[PDB]
This record gives structure tokens, C-alpha cells and sequence, in this order.
């Protein structure tokens, strides 16, 4: 179910990138940002429901008397949007106040016009780009406590490689939004979302697909039994 | 009165009974079966 | 004093568990097998010994014949679909010592091998294994152990940890 | 329904209306044993128990005393009078090789008891050995239901067959036949010349003591599951039946024809039984939940 | 191998990050005008070492 919701807020991710090309308007201008910012936060907040999860479930040997219903399936949904629900409401209280507007820009050239976009408030944009970044960097810790689960478990080693692309393609363009202007800064915010995304869809995916789909095998379930049995160490037969 | 002692009666009945479920729901149950004559003794030991 | 079901109690690493010694009822089972649905694993022993020299107070009813009658009838019970099934092999210093003289072929028609105690006691393991038919819902362990071994009770408490760590992951959907 | 009971946590799997229709007694897979009230569903007492492998329980006619049994093959009377304000063991009944799956009081003193040791017995609680012993069956006897004379019971086992003993003489006098598989339940109707019973072959039959023969058969071509209890409504009219699916039925003795059926438990039904006056009826299943219909 | 303590695993992580840097570096580097060029050129060689 996890798995579902990320690929249909990832699909939401690329296709957040298409309002950065043609014309400014303005209400183009009011959904450039907040589409990203609640598209990728989803896309984290998935993440770190599905490891903590599985820590829960895998750190409850003694018999459990109610963690039974705290990994209960209908409540992953519930943090999920709690997760979501801090930027739900930035994103809206910004609207209210200040919201973007388009803008014909003739001082910056003297023969030349642009069309920019307003941001009305960069506080504002300043807290979606913290609190992204705050849960970028707690889904490093999370990956850090699971790299001891036993196979078919464990991605702590796709977590962190996922991140750390996100991290260096955000950081390496600050010179280039801060400096130079025109038509190509829209240009580096859409190549830098779209690797971004890619990168999260591969290093999530594409490791799976080929076991599924190709080397059809250590595919069945008579193995996934075998590749638990190594957190309690006795299972032991002959077979 | 009456029925007002028959509550808490029956309140402290039900604590007593909650406890005595959330003890005894932490151990572990086994079903020692085996053939006849064959151990089963050296194992208890 | 008490006859019928027997009770033992013990501690290991924070664990307690309970085992029920019903074998002594003397009973027809069908009335009463179903008072135990809900245990966590059904403990099975097995002497070696049998495997030949002695029947059971009959003329062709061999002894390992009969248990593994008792394993196929009690592994494929309608209330143990769920429950794992630790199985004890024991005394197998006597059926190292009645293999130089008594080769396994007086009990199953085929092969065993070298007439060898480590090819047979695998032979017998594997036999023995193969009454399950619910290999998708349950799983079996298998440990081999004498009058002198002293690692039993780790083999109980890590195979009880798999099988509440294997039935928790069933429940959240995961396995 | 009309009142329903919560508490257990485990499977049910006895349950025996009081005297004076107003308070019940139930038995767990627990060490527990409540005593209900179903005029305000406030509990009266909770009697833990040594061996938590409890099959049958007994509440007395004169309201002081109760019995338990099980695959201990022991059967426990508890003091439920005045006892300085609690209750304790009062007498252990050994003797049984295997176990105990039904009990009768007769009296404060004399009690009937039924176990798989394909014997029945009569003991003394005063003094603790049994000084009668039933003995013909060639298989478990499951049930057992006692005359409204008290002076007649009798018994169904596991092998198809239901016998007539009597108290005094300590002997069997009647036999009847009929069923082809394991019989569970037996009750006798309410003028105390005829029974009925209940087997895993999904029917019920009626006999009569005084022409020693088979009346009619209960039966429906959409039951395969067996019957789990069997008791009569005052004055004969309306048969009770507790079947595996969940279901409980109700017959027409008479013409045996259905004409009700109750659904309200998610397992199976254990138990059931009909109050003195023939006022309500309860049931317990193989969750924790108890419920009186009416 | 585990020959000494998976050594030959974080040279493959290290070597994809000095890749994963450059190759983000290219585009970053093509759309910098001014005093900013040593700024990109900087965090690079912070980032790879
Ligand atoms: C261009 C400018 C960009 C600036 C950023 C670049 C800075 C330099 C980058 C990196 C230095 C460290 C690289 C970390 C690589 C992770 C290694 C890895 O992948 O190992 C995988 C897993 C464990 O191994 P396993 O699962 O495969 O097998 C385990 C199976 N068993 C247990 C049986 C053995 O390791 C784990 O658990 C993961 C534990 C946590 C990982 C620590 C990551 C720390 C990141 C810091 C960067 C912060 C951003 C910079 C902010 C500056 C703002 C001005
Ligand atoms: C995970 C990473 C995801 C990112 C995707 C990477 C692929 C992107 C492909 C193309 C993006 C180009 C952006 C177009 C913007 C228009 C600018 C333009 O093309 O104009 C032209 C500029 O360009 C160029 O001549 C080329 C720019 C030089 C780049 C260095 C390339 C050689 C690299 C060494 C690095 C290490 C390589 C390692 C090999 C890896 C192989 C495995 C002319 O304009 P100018 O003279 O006024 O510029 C002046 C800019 N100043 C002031 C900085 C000079
Ligand atoms: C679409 C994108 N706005 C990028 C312009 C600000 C910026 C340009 C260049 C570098 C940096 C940063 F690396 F300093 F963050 C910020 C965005 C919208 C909403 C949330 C976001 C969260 C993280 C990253 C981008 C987010």
C-alpha cells in the first residue's frame, strides 16, 4: 500500500516539473513550488513510515500486549498526513497572505523585457525548504537503524544513496540561483527536480524489478523463509 | 445501595481479571507429545 | 498427585514457558486435541533406537513406524495448520553403536548409504520430514541430541523466537 | 437478544442456569469461574482454578455449592455459602482414569459424575469415595442428565448408545439405539417420560422411556454439522439445539418442523440452557461473549 | 569479500559519490556567471575529498 501511494506521489513529482516551461502566468506562479515541495515530502514521509515499521515488528520478540494495533495498516495513512499536514498548512497560509503574481521585469536589461514570477514572501518559502530538508536528513538516521534486518528486509543501503543525490544536486546549484538570472535559472530548477526524482525512482526501484522480472528466483517463498530465519538465529533443518 | 456495591463489586471483579489476562498473556505454551517408551523424560530434566 | 495433564515451568532470558505433558490421559484424542488450539509449538521426540531390535508388544508394528504414523496424524490436524513443530531425535550414541552391527535396511525398503550413522541419521531426518503437507503455513525444526547433549534449551528459545517473529510478520501482510 | 455478558477471555465451554432463574455460572479455558446476574449484569463472584482446563460445571439446586472438571480428571466442589466472605476448595473427588466431561448435583451431599473412563459414578461429598459405580458402556460418555424425580439418568458415549440407570440399584435396565456416530448432548423432557439427543450426524432424536422406542428425527438436508447441546422448553413445545455454524435452532417437537433460528455469535456454540420457569434462554460460543434471548 | 572489514565495498561508494559530484557539477558550472565560478568550483573538491 506504501509502495502504491510513493509511485502515485512520485508521478505527481514529475509531472510538478511542467509548470516551469512556457509563459509565466498567474496561477502558474502560485502552483510552482508548493506541487514540488507536498510531492516529495509525501514521497519521504512513505519512507519513513515503511522503516519504522518494519524496525517495530522486528524489535517485538517477547510476546507484544498492544504494538499489535500501533503497526496497524489504516494508521500508517494517518501519519502520513501528519506528516504532510505542516506543510499543508504553510503552503496555505502563504496563499492567504502573499501569494506569487507574475511580472514584467524592465529594469534588470535595457533592451530586453522578462517574465519573472513574485514570491509576495520568502519566509515562507524558507520554511518549506527547511522543513524538507529536516526530514531528508531524519531519513538518514532511519536508514542507519535498519542496516542490521536480514534480507528482503533491509534498504538502508537505497535510503542514504537516494538522499545523498538529492542533497548534491540542491546544494551544488545555490551559486547559479543566487547570481544569474534570465530563462535558464527555470531551466536548472527543472533539470534539478527531474534528476532528483529519477534518482529516488531508481536507486527505490529498479534493484527489484530485475530480481521479479529476470533471474526469476530466491522468488518464492520458500526462500524469503530461509532469509528471515537469520535475525533468531535457529532455523534449522535439512531440505 | 444495594445495586450501587454490586458496581463496584463488579468493577473490582473486572480489574482483577484484566491483570490476571495481561500476566498471563506474556508466557510461552508447549505441547510436549512423543511416542511411547522413546525419552520425553530426560527432556523435562 | 494429579493424573492427566502435568505442568512444568521454567525461565530463559527473560522468557517463561509453559509445557503440558497430556501424554499420560489414556483417551480417545479426538474429544480433547481441540483444548490446545492457540500453543506457540508442539515439541516431538524421537528415539533413534527404534529405528530396529524392538517392536511394539506386536509381530509387525515396528516402533519408528508407529511415530511416524503419530507425526503424519498430528502435523496434519485441522487445529495445528499454524503451529510450528520442533522435532527431538534422541539417543544417537546407541544408533552409532548398532549401526556397526544392525545396518538400517531392516526398516525402510530402500537405500540408506554407507550403512554409515551420519548417512542414515540424514536419511531418517529426511524421511521423517516429508509427512508435512502444509510446508506453505508451517515449518519444522530438526536437532539432533543424546543422553549428554547440553545446547537444547537455546535451540527451543531461538526457534520460539523465529516462529513469534515469523507469525507477526503474517499478520502485518509482510510474509 | 436482550442482556449480553463480557469478561472472559477465552473459550467457553460450560454454562448452568441457577435455581431460582436469576444467576448463572460459566466456565473458561482460564483458571476463572463467574457467577452471573442477568436481571443487572453486575458479576458476584470469580473463582480462579488450579488446572485451567476446564470442561463442565454445575451450579447446586440449593445455591451454595458448584463442581468443575476437565482433563485433570479431578472434580472440585467450592463453598459458595457463607465462608467468612470468600470461597476455597471445599472436597477433590479422585478415583477417574480419564477425564471428567459432565456432573450433576443430586443433593448438598450426593453428586453424579461422568467421565472417558466409559464410567459413570455417584460420590460422596462428606466423605469423598465414590460408593456406586456405573459400568457398560464401551465408550467415552459425554453427557448426562438427571429425572426430576431424581431417582433415574441417564447417559450418552461415544459409541452409539444411550442407557437408563438408576440410582438405588446401581444398575442399567433400558437401551436405545438409533444414532450412527458419537453422541454430545441429552436431555430429558420436562414430564420425565421422554429424551432427547444430539450426535455429530447433524440430528436429533426423541425417545420414550414406556414404549422403548424411536418417535421422530430432526433433521434438515442444508445441516452437515453436529449438534453441541440439546434442551427442552417448558411444556415440551419447543426443542433447543446448538449446532456448529455459529447457529443455534429451534424445533416443534411435535410435527419437527423449524420455526426460529438465532445468529448472534461469531463461533461456535458451546452450550445453552433454559431457565426453571421457561422464561429465557442462554448461550455461550467460543469467543468470551455469553447472551440471553427472549 | 570481507577481506578487512568490507573494504572493497566503500571504494565503490566513494567512487560513485566523486562521479555523482562531477557529473552535477557540469550543468551547475555551464549556467554560473561572475564571481561565483570559484564558489562552484570549490564545493566539488570539498564534496570528493
Ligand atoms: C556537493 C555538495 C553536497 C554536500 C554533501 C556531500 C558530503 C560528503 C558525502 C559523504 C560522506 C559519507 C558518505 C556516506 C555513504 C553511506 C554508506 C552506505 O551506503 O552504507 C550502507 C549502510 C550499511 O551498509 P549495508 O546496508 O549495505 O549492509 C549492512 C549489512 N550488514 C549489517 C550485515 C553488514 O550504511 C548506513 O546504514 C547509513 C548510515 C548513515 C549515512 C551517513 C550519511 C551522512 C551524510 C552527510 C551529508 C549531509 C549533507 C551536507 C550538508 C551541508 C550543508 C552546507
Ligand atoms: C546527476 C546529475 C544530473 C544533471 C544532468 C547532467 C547532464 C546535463 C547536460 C547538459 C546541461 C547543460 C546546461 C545548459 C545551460 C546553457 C549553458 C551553455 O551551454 O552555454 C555555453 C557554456 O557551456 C559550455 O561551453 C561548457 C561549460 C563547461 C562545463 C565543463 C565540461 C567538462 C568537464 C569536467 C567535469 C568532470 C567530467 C566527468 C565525466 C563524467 C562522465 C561519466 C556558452 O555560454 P557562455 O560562454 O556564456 O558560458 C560561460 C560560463 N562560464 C562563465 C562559467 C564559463
Ligand atoms: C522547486 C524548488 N524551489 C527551488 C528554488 C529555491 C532553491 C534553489 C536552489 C537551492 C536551494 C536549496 F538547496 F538551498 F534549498 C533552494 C523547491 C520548492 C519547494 C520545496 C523545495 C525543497 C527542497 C528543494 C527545492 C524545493
Amino acid at each position: 500500500e506504501l509502495s502504491y501511494l510513493l509511485l502515485f506521489s512520485l508521478l505527481c513529482c514529475f509531472s510538478s516539473s511542467l509548470f516551469f516551461i512556457g509563459e509565466p502566468q498567474d496561477w502558474t506562479c502560485r502552483l510552482r513550488q508548493p506541487a514540488f515541495g507536498i510531492s516529495f515530502v509525501l514521497c519521504i514521509s512513505c519512507i519513513l513510515v515503511k522503516t519504522n515499521r518494519v524496525l517495530l515488528v522486528f524489535e517485538a520478540k517477547i510476546p507484544t500486549s498492544f504494538h499489535r494495533k500501533w503497526w496497524g495498516l489504516n494508521l500508517q495513512f494517518l501519519l502520513v498526513f501528519l506528516c504532510t499536514f505542516m506543510q499543508i498548512v504553510i503552503c496555505v497560509i502563504w496563499l492567504y497572505t502573499a501569494p506569487p503574481s507574475s511580472y514584467r521585469n524592465q529594469e534588470l536589461e535595457d533592451e530586453i523585457i522578462f517574465i519573472t514570477c513574485h514570491e509576495g514572501s520568502l519566509m515562507a518559502l524558507g520554511f518549506l525548504i527547511g522543513y524538507t530538508c529536516l526530514l531528508a536528513a531524519i531519513c538518514f538516521f532511519f536508514a542507519f537503524k535498519s542496516r542490521k534486518l536480514p534480507e528482503n528486509f533491509n534498504e538502508a543501503k537505497f535510503i542514504t544513496f537516494s538522499m545523498l543525490i538529492f542533497f548534491i544536486v540542491w546544494i551544488s546549484f545555490i551559486p547559479a540561483y543566487a547570481s544569474t538570472y534570465g530563462k535558464f535559472v527555470s531551466a536548472v530548477e527543472v533539470i534539478a527536480i527531474l534528476a532528483a526524482s529519477f534518482g529516488l525512482l531508481a536507486c527505490i526501484f529498479f534493484n527489484k524489478i530485475y530480481i521479479i522480472l529476470f533471474k526469476p528466483s530466491r522468488n518464492t517463498i520458500e526462500e524469503v523463509r530461509c532469509s528471515t530465519a537469520a535475525h533468531a538465529f535457529k532455523v534449522a533443518a535439512r531440505a | 445501595a444495594e445495586d450501587k456495591a454490586a458496581v463496584e463489586r463488579s468493577k473490582m471483579i473486572d480489574r482483577n481479571l484484566r491483570e490476571d489476562g495481561e500476566k498471563a498473556a506474556k508466557e510461552v505454551k508447549l505441547l510436549l507429545l512423543g511416542a511411547g517408551e522413546s525419552g520425553k523424560s530426560t527432556i523435562v530434566k | 498427585k494429579t493424573t492427566g495433564i502435568v505442568e512444568t515451568h521454567f525461565t530463559f532470558k527473560d522468557l517463561y514457558f509453559k509445557m503440558f505433558d497430556v501424554g499420560g490421559q489414556r483417551s480417545e484424542r479426538k474429544k480433547w486435541i481441540h483444548c490446545f488450539e492457540g500453543v506457540t509449538a508442539i515439541i516431538f521426540c524421537v528415539a533413534l533406537s527404534d529405528y530396529d531390535l524392538v517392536l511394539a508388544e506386536d509381530e509387525e508394528m515396528n516402533r519408528m513406524h508407529e511415530s511416524m504414523k503419530l507425526f503424519d496424524s498430528i502435523c496434519n490436524n485441522k487445529w495445528f495448520t499454524e503451529t510450528s513443530i520442533i522435532l527431538f531425535l534422541n539417543k544417537k550414541d546407541l544408533f552409532e553403536e548398532k549401526i556397526k552391527r544392525s545396518p538400517l535396511t531392516i526398516c525402510y525398503p530402500e537405500y540408506t548409504g554407507s550403512n554409515t550413522y551420519e548417512e542414515a541419521a540424514a536419511y531418517i531426518q529426511c524421511q521423517f520430514e516429508d509427512l508435512n503437507r502444509r510446508k506453505d503455513t508451517k515449518e519444522i525444526y530438526t536437532h539432533f541430541t543424546c543422553a549428554t547433549d547440553t545446547k537444547n534449551v537455546q535451540f527451543v528459545f531461538d526457534a520460539v523466537t523465529d516462529v513469534i517473529i515469523k507469525n507477526n510478520l503474517k499478520e502485518c501482510g509482510l510474509y | 437478544t436482550r442482556r449480553t455478558l463480557r469478561g472472559h477471555l477465552a473459550k467457553i465451554y460450560a454454562m448452568h442456569w441457577g435455581t431460582d432463574s436469576r444467576l448463572l455460572v460459566s466456565a473458561s479455558q482460564d483458571g476463572k469461574l463467574i457467577i452471573w446476574d442477568s436481571y443487572t449484569t453486575n458479576k458476584v463472584h470469580a473463582i480462579p482454578l488450579r488446572s485451567s482446563w476446564v470442561m463442565t460445571c454445575a451450579y447446586a439446586p440449593s445455591g451454595n455449592y458448584v463442581a468443575c472438571g476437565g482433563l485433570d480428571n479431578i472434580c472440585s466442589i467450592y463453598n459458595l455459602k457463607t465462608r467468612e466472605g470468600n470461597v476455597r476448595v471445599s472436597r477433590e473427588l479422585a478415583g477417574h482414569t480419564g477425564y471428567l466431561s459432565c456432573c450433576r448435583f443430586l443433593d448438598d451431599n450426593q453428586i453424579v459424575t461422568s467421565s472417558g473412563d466409559t464410567t459413570c459414578a455417584l460420590w460422596d461429598i462428606e466423605t469423598g469415595q465414590q460408593t456406586t459405580t456405573f459400568t457398560g458402556h464401551t465408550g467415552d460418555v459425554m453427557s448426562l442428565s438427571l429425572a426430576p424425580d431424581t431417582r433415574l439418568f441417564v447417559s450418552g458415549a461415544c459409541d452409539a448408545s444411550a442407557k437408563l440407570w438408576d440410582v438405588r440399584e446401581g444398575m442399567c435396565r433400558q437401551t436405545f439405539t438409533g444414532h450412527e456416530s458419537d453422541i454430545n448432548a441429552i436431555c430429558f423432557f420436562p414430564n420425565g417420560n421422554a429424551f432427547a439427543t444430539g450426535s455429530d450426524d447433524a440430528t436429533c432424536r426423541l425417545f420414550d422411556l414406556r414404549a422403548d422406542q424411536e418417535l421422530m428425527t430432526y433433521s434438515h438436508d442444508n445441516i452437515i454439522c453436529g449438534i453441541t447441546s440439546v434442551s427442552f422448553s417448558k411444556s415440551g413445545r419447543l426443542l433447543l439445539a446448538g449446532y456448529d455454524d455459529f447457529n443455534c435452532n429451534v424445533w416443534d417437537a411435535l410435527k419437527a418442523d423449524r420455526a426460529g433460528v438465532l445468529a448472534g455469535h461469531d463461533n461456535r456454540v458451546s452450550c445453552l440452557g433454559v431457565t426453571d420457569d421457561g422464561m429465557a434462554v442462554a448461550t455461550g460460543s467460543w469467543d468470551s461473549f455469553l447472551k440471553i434471548w427472549n
